[PDB]
């Protein structure tokens, strides 16, 4: 259920 | 240190909905 | 939290999320205590009976959060751990005595309306607030129910 | 299940022997418990996922929030005659200091 977080955070 | 003072509450002199429950308990 | 309310915005600005990189998800709570230091329970990092054994590269800390699941853009900051420390006499084998760990962030977090450190007690504040019947406040994104 | 937003609960700290007597697990001085007594009738507890969060108290002398405990352990969530357990932050302050100097 956890929304994808920006890729920049590796 | 500004520790423990919340920008949206203490620093604006607001209280949250329940902090007062805490202060009461120190009867 | 079982039997609580929704927090208000800004209500707990030191509340931190330990967030798993591997399968992306909530590990634990934690708390911001300076611009570079986050505090948590040692058992979130190391608990052998449960294979819980996390390093720097397994973890993100998410600071400034209200929503459990969403990426709160413009509001949250995501940091990376430089150094994790677990109490040397942490008793995971028996009773979780000294269940404490310090997490050092790579780059300082900038404070804001939603991100701000809690104070740590001096002997005197402990002395007068830590008594039976005085109320305290707990906050988290953990289960609402047992199961 | 899980909640969609951060949850909060105020809870009273409980006397040491009531803490000890609610469990078979050996309680130490770097722990306190908190929760409502079964009679009291107000419920509330920490639970799985809440581990590592802050147990905080607002100082009435300086209006500042203090973290007294770290959400640690409990035997199930929100059962009567049972209590949530917290890491006594102040008992472990020397170590915290030690780790911060470097
Ligand atoms: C053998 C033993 C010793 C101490 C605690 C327990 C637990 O059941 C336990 C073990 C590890 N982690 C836990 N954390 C999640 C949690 C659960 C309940 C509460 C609470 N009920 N206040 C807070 C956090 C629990 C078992
Ligand atoms: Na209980």
């Amino acid at each position: 259920d956890f929304e994808e977080i920006p890729g920049e955070y590796l | 240190a500004d520790c423990g003072l919340r920008p949206l509450f203490e620093k604006k002199s607001l209280e949250d909905k329940t902090e007062r429950e805490l202060l009461e308990s120190y009867i | 939290i079982v039997e609580g309310s929704d927090a208000e915005i800004g209500m707990s600005p030191w509340q931190v999320m330990l967030f798993r990189k591997s399968p992306q998800e909530l590990l634990c709570g934690a708390s911001l205590i300076s611009d570079r230091w986050v505090l948590t329970a040692a058992h979130c990092l190391l608990y052998p009976p449960w294979d819980k054994n996390f390093t720097e590269n397994d973890l993100l800390v998410r600071i400034g959060k209200h929503s459990r699941t969403r990426y709160e853009r413009n509001i949250e900051k995501i940091s990376m751990l430089e150094k994790i420390y677990i109490h040397p006499r942490y008793n995971w084998r028996e009773n979780l005595d000294r269940d404490i760990a310090l997490m050092k962030l790579k780059k300082p977090v900038a404070f804001s309306d939603y991100i701000h450190p809690v104070c740590l007690p001096d002997r005197e504040t402990a002395a007068s607030l830590l008594q039976a019947g005085y109320k305290g406040r707990v906050t988290g994104w953990g289960n609402l129910k047992e199961t | 299940g899980q909640p969609s937003v951060l949850q909060v609960v105020n809870l009273p700290i409980v006397e040491r022997p009531v803490c000890k007597d609610s469990t078979r697990i050996r309680i130490t001085d770097n722990m306190f418990c908190a929760g409502y007594k079964p009679d009291e009738g107000k419920r509330g507890d920490a639970c799985e996922g809440d581990s590592g969060g802050p147990f905080v108290m607002k100082s009435p002398f300086n209006n500042r929030w203090y973290q007294m405990g770290i959400v640690s352990w409990g035997e199930g969530c929100d059962r009567d005659g049972k209590y949530g357990f917290y890491t006594h932050v102040f008992r472990l302050k020397k170590w915290i200091q030690k780790v911060i100097d470097q």
